[PDB]
């Protein structure tokens, strides 16, 4: 977690478990799938509470709060996603796996756009940081993205 | 033809066919499809020697412009009875001969990826396996299911993945390809 106090673990047998920097048992939720992607939502001033967002393979996300009950968003997908990644500040939402494409979201989960195509299964997408100065001024309208796909390409 | 396929709405269609074919055979014995629907009766009627013996004199048959098509089916017929015993190099032979005068045939490349599977040798046999699945546009579950297994058994875990999505996709009624390929392909995957 961003704020340095909680820990989330998958496993392909469908278990997630949220521990604290003692590793003690939190909190457990059993599924019927495995767990591939998981990530915590940046720390915000607007919403200030951080939920655990984990892409399960029966064509769902799942948002899970710290005590482990479902905030039930249970947003389904037309494909398996592999790797999810979050922007800073909790703005965007890299989605990537199966269709071989790699898709943008916001947080809420409105489809934006669509980066690339690259015909083949794109292992793990990244997002540039980006660092703000104190009363900094500018658009930032520009954005990178690096991709991995499973024939040995590395994209940017 | 459609005597044959009525099945046994009459039960005499089939044998007054046959004897219209042997009076044609009798007045003109070099017309393929005569021999074709002859032989497709033999076949229904338990014959076995007569059979194989009409496919053969069609065999000699050098070949004519005008009737390609009936001598294709044949020779397909010829290498599924090369197919149902053991001697599978004759039936090699006659599906390479298909595949040198047709290059879309469905049931050959098939047959031909099932013979290079049961001899062991993936890759060609998924390929062909591939090339026939491309041919019927995503509509067959066998072959599907035969491309998904080729594809474990090579190692090859991502294509057999996607396979067994796209089928499961079309047809929710398969739980045997869910416990015997997926979980296999999903667990090794990593």
């Amino acid at each position: 977690s961003w704020d340095g106090l909680y820990l989330g673990f998958g496993t392909m047998g469908g278990i997630i478990g949220i521990r604290n920097r003692a590793l003690e048992q939190l909190a457990e939720i059993q599924r019927s799938f495995p767990i591939w992607c998981m990530d915590w939502t940046p720390i915000t001033p607007d919403y200030q509470n951080s939920v655990l967002v984990v892409g399960v393979w029966e064509q769902s996300i799942a948002h899970y709060n710290i005590q482990g009950q479902q905030l039930g968003s249970d947003k389904k997908l037309t494909y398996d996603p592999i790797d999810i990644n979050f922007s800073t500040q909790g703005e965007f939402l890299l989605v990537s796996g199966t269709n071989n494409k790699c898709t943008l979201y916001t947080r809420e989960g409105g489809f934006l756009i669509d980066v690339a195509t690259k015909n083949d299964w794109v292992w793990n997408n990244k997002l540039k940081p980006v660092i703000k100065e104190a009363g900094s001024v500018a658009v930032q309208d520009q954005l990178h993205v690096a991709l991995t796909t499973n024939d040995g390409e590395i994209s940017m | 033809y459609v005597f044959f396929l009525g099945g046994p709405r009459y039960k005499g269609g089939l044998e007054q066919g046959l004897k219209n074919l042997n009076d044609i055979l009798k007045t003109n014995n070099d017309y393929i499809p005569a021999m074709l629907a002859l032989a497709v009766g033999k076949f229904i009627q338990k014959k076995s020697t007569d059979a194989k013996n009409l496919l053969k004199l069609l065999w000699k048959r050098q070949y004519t412009t005008e009737y390609g098509e009936d001598l294709e089916r044949a020779w397909l017929l010829s290498a599924d009875s090369f197919i149902a015993i053991q001697k599978y190099d004759s039936a090699e032979e006659i599906l390479k001969k298909c595949l040198k005068y047709n290059q879309s045939c469905g049931k050959a490349e098939e047959y031909m990826g099932l013979i290079k599977e049961k001899e062991q040798s993936y890759v060609d046999a998924a390929t062909h396996y591939e090339k026939a699945y491309k041919l019927t546009n995503e509509k067959s579950a066998s072959i599907a299911f035969r491309l998904s297994f080729n594809y474990l058994k090579a190692k090859r875990y991502v294509d057999c993945i996607n396979i067994c999505k796209k089928i499961l996709v079309l047809f929710p009624n398969y739980p045997k390809i869910e416990k015997d390929c997926l979980e296999k392909a999903r667990q090794a995957l990593k």
